């Protein structure tokens, strides 16, 4: 029952792996594509 | 584990010491010190790690460090020329001795 | 004033029995434990063991054992020694000693607090 | 923090998640709701926890079932009193070969062992647990530390805590704040008094489901905590015993030294007036009656003595004369005029086989421990209940 | 001289390529792109 | 998180968000 | 492969998922990576694994604590052929009846047998686990055949393996291909020598 116990830890962590970051893609509203315009401007100190 | 003889004028002060294991001096204060004339029972002296007991003068003192102890006796006569010796728990429930030493008055 | 009156000297052959006794004197035998002191000649003190008064419950130095028994009773206030198959070598002075207070709660049956000293008796083998 | 060579403490709190940043200080203001914790679902939670931490903790290690034989014994003090429970036993264990036999002894205390049935008042004993269950002993890397634990809500759910300070456990909080983790509760297991708790902020507190019911328990949450010391003195000596295949047994082998009493000491001073001041708290809510603090009724050793542990060692304390004496008048015993250092001294036994929580866990056969125990403990609250007899119409007993 | 005991060593032989990593798709970058508002 | 909980409609138009960020967190 | 013959191999490989497509081939390129293959954290995990079927097979098999008895044993083997090493051996066996013990012998070998301790150098033996801890036997139908066993991560995790033909075994990689899933290993128990690894 070992590789059972693995496959269900395996599916479960894939499951939040994928929900996590469309979770995040919802709350900036930009989800259902893939590249976003965000109208945040880019700050120097990260230039 | 005593030194065999110590030597002293009258007036000044010398130590007795005792050395031992952490067992029976490290672990605990419980050292006493005796003294014995010849041909006498042996002398009340010390029985905490530094406490005197009631009627006993300020000729001596207790001192302990680390694995060892001495009686440090302040000042000197010829009444003092008597045997020394040092008892402590052992652990175990167990009392020894630590051997003698002769104090010779000079 | 306390004191303890340890019996008379003994002389006896190798092989023998002794039995020395020590009537204690001045304060309630209860209270405190009892040691006892032997002293080769030209030789220091030598410990055997100790008794509690209270209950009779002993202990012995590793090489005293078997061969020493202690017994009390404090209604006539003393307590006796017994050492059985007597060597050349025990011939010594004998000392009854008085331990520390006996607690209820602690052990402080170990203490070497041995405050009031018998007047000593002779165990001499010939 | 709980993280060192050793894993193996029984709560197993080693496996949970470790909490990274700080507590949360989400206080949310303009918010009441009513609150019942006597109908919270998490004390239900959290004891069915430790039932199950207990059962997978005690599952791997080594059974008693050999040892259950006949057992010839005698006196082991040689005193009549105060610690007499000492006995001394007999017996025939199980090598490794399954046809050799070999006698062996070991050391009990009174409470463990009974007379065997049918007896002439002869040797002839058993365990207790032989007629009930089996048994297993604990294993000796066990620690039995109490590590605190925070419960969490899964996300997505939320916590909800009152911050009023005189909440009684019943009533709506003006001060309610939500927090994503509860704060370091520890699983003490004790009864009849509450070690090492939360304090009480700044009231003492008296919590009871309806307060004139008597099958209600009161919980008496003190302000300031009264430290308790508990030791057994004696030297004790732990021995082995080889039973069956691969597997070993242990038991209290000798008693060095002159044997003494294992005994609590509690400052008796500070424990008067922490009564005194329970005893106004109880009579602002019975107006009019005078209170007695009295022992407790009669019953089991497990339930009438105070119980508890430190260390690996199961103690079992008398309290008797600790519950005693009776307050009226307004602040009667004027704390002290002198600088007093009396220390009530509560006798204690030590049981080896206990069957905690009534029998719903195991049995478990504590091993002995070496040397000797020292434990220092904060009492923060007190279990009460209301002895409401008839002749109570002014002197009332708790 | 021979040696052996410990069988992760046997196993270390036959891991010694693999290696395991996280997979983390979102990236951010500038563009001078501004959303219509 | 809900640190909205006990304002008007209006004021929870702000904070709304940070409590869907605490929906899958951990 | 059709493991359906017999299920009970003991590395369960029946219960894994089948490879059906071809693996996932892609090399990278203009890839560099650093590699360490004594931190690899898979190893650990696939020791532990090891250990875990060992004792999920070993479970639910008949166990020898009946047959730690006292052994009366000789010289099976006088007429040796320079190779010996074959006792014979006497005991008492338990019927399935309690009360019904029954005489027995079997044949045992000189390494798993020691002479019973506080004997006058007699026939007296037992077995080297007894004092130790107890044993229980393989079952009869587990098959100990090496089965191959590929590893593959969850979806969302990769797996880098470095094409290098020269590895040093740490450092970095000029060539490095992902895979879904591990090639062929097998679990082969041996010490001092590695048996039909990879080349
Ligand atoms: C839990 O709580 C319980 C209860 O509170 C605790 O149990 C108590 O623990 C106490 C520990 O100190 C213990 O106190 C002892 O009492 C002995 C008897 O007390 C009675 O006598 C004294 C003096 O007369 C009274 O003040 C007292 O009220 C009683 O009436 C004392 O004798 C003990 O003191 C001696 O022992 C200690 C330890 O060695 C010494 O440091 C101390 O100095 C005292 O030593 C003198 O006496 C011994 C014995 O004779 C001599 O060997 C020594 O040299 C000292 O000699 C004096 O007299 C000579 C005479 O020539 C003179 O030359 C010299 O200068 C000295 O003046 C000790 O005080 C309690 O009895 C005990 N029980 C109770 C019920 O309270 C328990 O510990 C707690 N446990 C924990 C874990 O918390
Ligand atoms: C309420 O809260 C208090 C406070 O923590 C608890 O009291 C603690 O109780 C535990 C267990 O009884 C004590 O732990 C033990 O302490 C012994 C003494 O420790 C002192 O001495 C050592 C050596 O010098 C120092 O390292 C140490 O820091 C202390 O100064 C130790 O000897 C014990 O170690 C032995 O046991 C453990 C576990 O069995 C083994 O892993 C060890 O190898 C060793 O064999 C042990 O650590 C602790 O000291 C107490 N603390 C205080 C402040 O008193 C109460 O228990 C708790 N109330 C209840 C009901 O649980
Ligand atoms: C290892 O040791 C065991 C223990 O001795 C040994 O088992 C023995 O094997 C022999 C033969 O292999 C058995 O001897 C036979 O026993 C049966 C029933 O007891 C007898 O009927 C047989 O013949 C006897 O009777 C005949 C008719 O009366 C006579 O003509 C004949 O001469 C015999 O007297 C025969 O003896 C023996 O019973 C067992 N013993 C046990 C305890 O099992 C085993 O063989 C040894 N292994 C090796 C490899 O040597
Ligand atoms: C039982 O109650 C005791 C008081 O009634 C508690 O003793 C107090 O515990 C505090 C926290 O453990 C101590 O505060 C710490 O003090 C040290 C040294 O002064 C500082 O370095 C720490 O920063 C400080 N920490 C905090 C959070 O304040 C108190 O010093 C200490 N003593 C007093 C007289 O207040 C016991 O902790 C409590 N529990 C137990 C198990 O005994
Ligand atoms: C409580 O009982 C324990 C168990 O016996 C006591 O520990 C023992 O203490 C004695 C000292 O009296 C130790 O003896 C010494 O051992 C060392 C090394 O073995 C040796 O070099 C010394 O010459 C001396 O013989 C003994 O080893 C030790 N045993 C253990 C298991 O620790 C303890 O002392 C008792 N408690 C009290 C307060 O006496
Ligand atoms: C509790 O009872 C048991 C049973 O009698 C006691 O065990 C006994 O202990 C004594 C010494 O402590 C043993 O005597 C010794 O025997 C050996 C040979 O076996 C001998 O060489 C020694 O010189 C000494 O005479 C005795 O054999 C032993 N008996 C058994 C059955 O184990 C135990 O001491 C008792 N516990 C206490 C605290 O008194
Ligand atoms: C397993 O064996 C134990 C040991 O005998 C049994 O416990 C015993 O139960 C009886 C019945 O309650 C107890 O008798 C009671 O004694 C008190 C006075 O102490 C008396 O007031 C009661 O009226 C009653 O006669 C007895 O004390 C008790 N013994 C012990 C050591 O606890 C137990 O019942 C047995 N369990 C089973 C399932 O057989
Ligand atoms: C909290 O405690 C109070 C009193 O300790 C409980 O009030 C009691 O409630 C019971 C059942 O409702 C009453 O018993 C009934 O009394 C009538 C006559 O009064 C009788 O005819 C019935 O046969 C029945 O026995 C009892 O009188 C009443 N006592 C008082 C002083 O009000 C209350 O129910 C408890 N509440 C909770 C939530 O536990
Ligand atoms: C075994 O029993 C002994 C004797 O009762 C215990 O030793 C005692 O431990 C307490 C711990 O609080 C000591 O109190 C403190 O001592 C320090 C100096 O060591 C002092 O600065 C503090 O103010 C406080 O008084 C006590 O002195 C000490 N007594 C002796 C004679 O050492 C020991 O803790 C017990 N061990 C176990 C493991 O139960
Ligand atoms: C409601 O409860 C909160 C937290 O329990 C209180 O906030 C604390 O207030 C005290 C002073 O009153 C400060 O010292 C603390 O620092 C505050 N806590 C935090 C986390 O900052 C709040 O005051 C309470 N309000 C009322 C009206 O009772
Ligand atoms: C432990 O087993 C021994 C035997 O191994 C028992 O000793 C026998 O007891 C019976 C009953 O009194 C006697 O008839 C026998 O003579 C005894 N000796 C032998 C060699 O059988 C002993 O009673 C058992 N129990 C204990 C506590 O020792
Ligand atoms: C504690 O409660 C017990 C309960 O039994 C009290 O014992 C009773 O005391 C009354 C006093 O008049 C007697 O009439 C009873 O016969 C006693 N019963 C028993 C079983 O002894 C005890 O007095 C209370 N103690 C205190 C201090 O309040
Ligand atoms: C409660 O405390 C009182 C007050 O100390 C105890 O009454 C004393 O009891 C002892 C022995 O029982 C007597 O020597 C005193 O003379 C009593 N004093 C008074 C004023 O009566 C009472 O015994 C305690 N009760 C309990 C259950 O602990
Ligand atoms: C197996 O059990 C038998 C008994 O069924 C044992 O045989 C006895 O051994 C003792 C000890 O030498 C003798 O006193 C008896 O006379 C024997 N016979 C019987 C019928 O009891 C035998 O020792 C056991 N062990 C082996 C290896 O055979
Ligand atoms: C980098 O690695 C890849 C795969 O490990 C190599 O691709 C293989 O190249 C050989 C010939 O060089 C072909 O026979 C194989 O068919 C190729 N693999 C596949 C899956 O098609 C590649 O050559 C390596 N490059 C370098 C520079 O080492
Ligand atoms: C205190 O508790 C009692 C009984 O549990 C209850 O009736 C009362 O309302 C509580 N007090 C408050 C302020 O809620
Ligand atoms: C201790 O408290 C009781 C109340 O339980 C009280 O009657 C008694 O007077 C107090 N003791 C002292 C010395 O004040």
């Amino acid at each position: 029952t070992v590789w059972g116990i693995k496959q269900l830890q395996a599916r479960v962590l894939a499951v939040e792996r994928y929900l996590r970051d469309q979770q995040l893609l919802g709350i900036w509203g930009c989800s259902g594509k893939l590249i976003c315009c965000t109208n945040v401007p880019w700050n120097s100190s990260w230039s | 584990t005593q030194p065999a003889s110590v030597s002293g004028s009258p007036g000044q002060p010398i130590t007795i010491s005792c050395t031992g294991t952490s067992y029976d001096v490290g672990n605990y204060d419980l050292v006493s010190w005796y003294q014995q004339h010849p041909g006498n029972a042996p002398k009340y002296m010390i029985y905490e790690v530094t406490k005197r007991p009631a009627g006993i003068s300020n000729r001596f003192s207790g001192s302990k460090s680390g694995n060892t102890a001495s009686l440090t006796i302040s000042g000197l006569q010829a009444e003092d020329a008597a045997d020394y010796y040092c008892c402590s728990y052992a652990g175990s429930s167990t009392v020894i001795f630590g051997g003698g030493t002769k104090v010779t008055v000079l | 004033q306390v004191q303890l009156v340890q019996s008379g000297a003994e002389v006896k052959k190798p092989g023998a029995s002794v039995k020395v006794s020590c009537k204690a004197s001045g304060y309630r035998f209860t209270d405190h434990y009892i040691h006892w002191v032997r002293q080769a000649p030209g030789q220091g003190p030598e410990w055997m063991g100790w008794i509690n008064t209270s209950s009779g419950r002993s202990n012995f130095a590793q090489k005293f054992q078997g061969r020493v028994t202690m017994t009390r009773d404090t209604s006539i206030s003393t307590a006796y020694m017994e050492l059985n198959r007597l060597k050349s070598d025990d011939t010594a002075v004998y000392y009854c000693t008085t331990g520390s207070w006996i607690s209820l709660y602690y052990d402080s049956s170990g203490y070497p607090n041995f405050d009031y000293w018998g007047q000593g008796t002779l165990v001499t083998v010939t | 923090r709980a993280y060192e060579k050793e894993v193996h403490n029984v709560w197993a709190t080693h496996a949970c998640v470790p909490t990274d940043p700080s507590p949360q200080e989400l206080v949310l203001g303009n918010v009441t709701e009513n609150f019942n914790m006597w109908k919270n679902d998490m004390v239900d939670q959290m004891h069915e926890d430790i039932i199950s931490l207990w059962d997978q903790s005690l599952k791997p290690c080594v059974k008693l079932t050999p040892l259950c034989v006949t057992l010839i014994c005698s006196d082991a003090t040689v005193k009549t009193g105060t610690v007499e429970e000492m006995k001394n036993c007999s017996f025939n264990t199980t090598t490794e070969i399954r046809d050799k036999e070999k006698k062996e002894y070991a050391l009990f205390y009174k409470p463990d062992i009974v007379p065997l049935s049918e007896t002439n008042n002869t040797s002839e004993y058993r365990l207790i647990n032989c007629n009930t269950s089996a048994c297993t002993q604990a294993c000796p890397k066990v620690t039995f530390e109490p590590i605190p634990i925070h419960y969490c809500a899964p996300a997505g759910y939320a916590i909800l805590k009152c911050n009023d300070e005189t909440f009684n456990g019943t009533g709506p909080c003006s001060n309610v704040s939500t927090v994503q983790c509860t704060h370091g509760i520890r699983p003490v297991v004790s009864t009849q008094l509450l070690l090492n708790g939360s304090l009480a902020e700044k009231e003492i507190v008296i919590r009871s489901e309806n307060l004139t019911n008597n099958a209600k328990i009161i919980i008496v949450h003190l302000h300031t905590p009264v430290e308790i010391v508990c030791t057994r003195p004696n030297n004790n000596t732990r021995k082995s015993v080889r039973i069956g295949p691969g597997q070993t047994f242990y038991a209290t082998g000798d008693i060095i030294g002159d044997i003494k009493q294992a005994h609590c000491n509690i400052s008796e001073e500070k424990w008067n007036d922490t009564l005194q001041k329970v005893g106004i708290e109880l009579q602002k809510h019975f107006p009019n009656k005078t209170i007695k603090y009295n022992q407790s009724a009669g019953g089991d050793m497990e339930i009438t003595t105070h119980s508890f542990n430190c260390g690996g060692e199961f103690f079992y304390c008398n309290t008797s004369n600790l519950f005693n004496g009776t307050y009226n008048g307004t602040y009667i015993s004027t704390n002290s005029s002198a600088n007093s250092t009396s220390t009530i001294t509560l006798q204690c036994r030590i049981k080896q086989i206990i069957n905690m929580w009534q029998g719903v866990g195991r049995c478990m056969y504590a091993p002995p421990i070496a040397g000797n125990i020292t434990c220092r403990s904060n009492i923060t609250g007190l279990l009460l209940t209301r002895d409401g007899g008839t002749n109570s119409n002014e002197t009332e007993t708790f | 001289r021979p040696a052996g005991g410990d069988m992760r060593d046997n196993w270390r032989s036959e891991l010694y390529k693999y290696k395991v990593v996280k997979i983390e798709p979102l990236g951010v970058a500038p563009t001078r792109c501004k959303r219509r508002v | 998180f809900l640190g909205a909980a006990g304002s008007t409609m209006g004021a929870a138009s702000m904070t709304l968000t940070v409590q869907a960020r605490n929906l899958l967190s951990g």
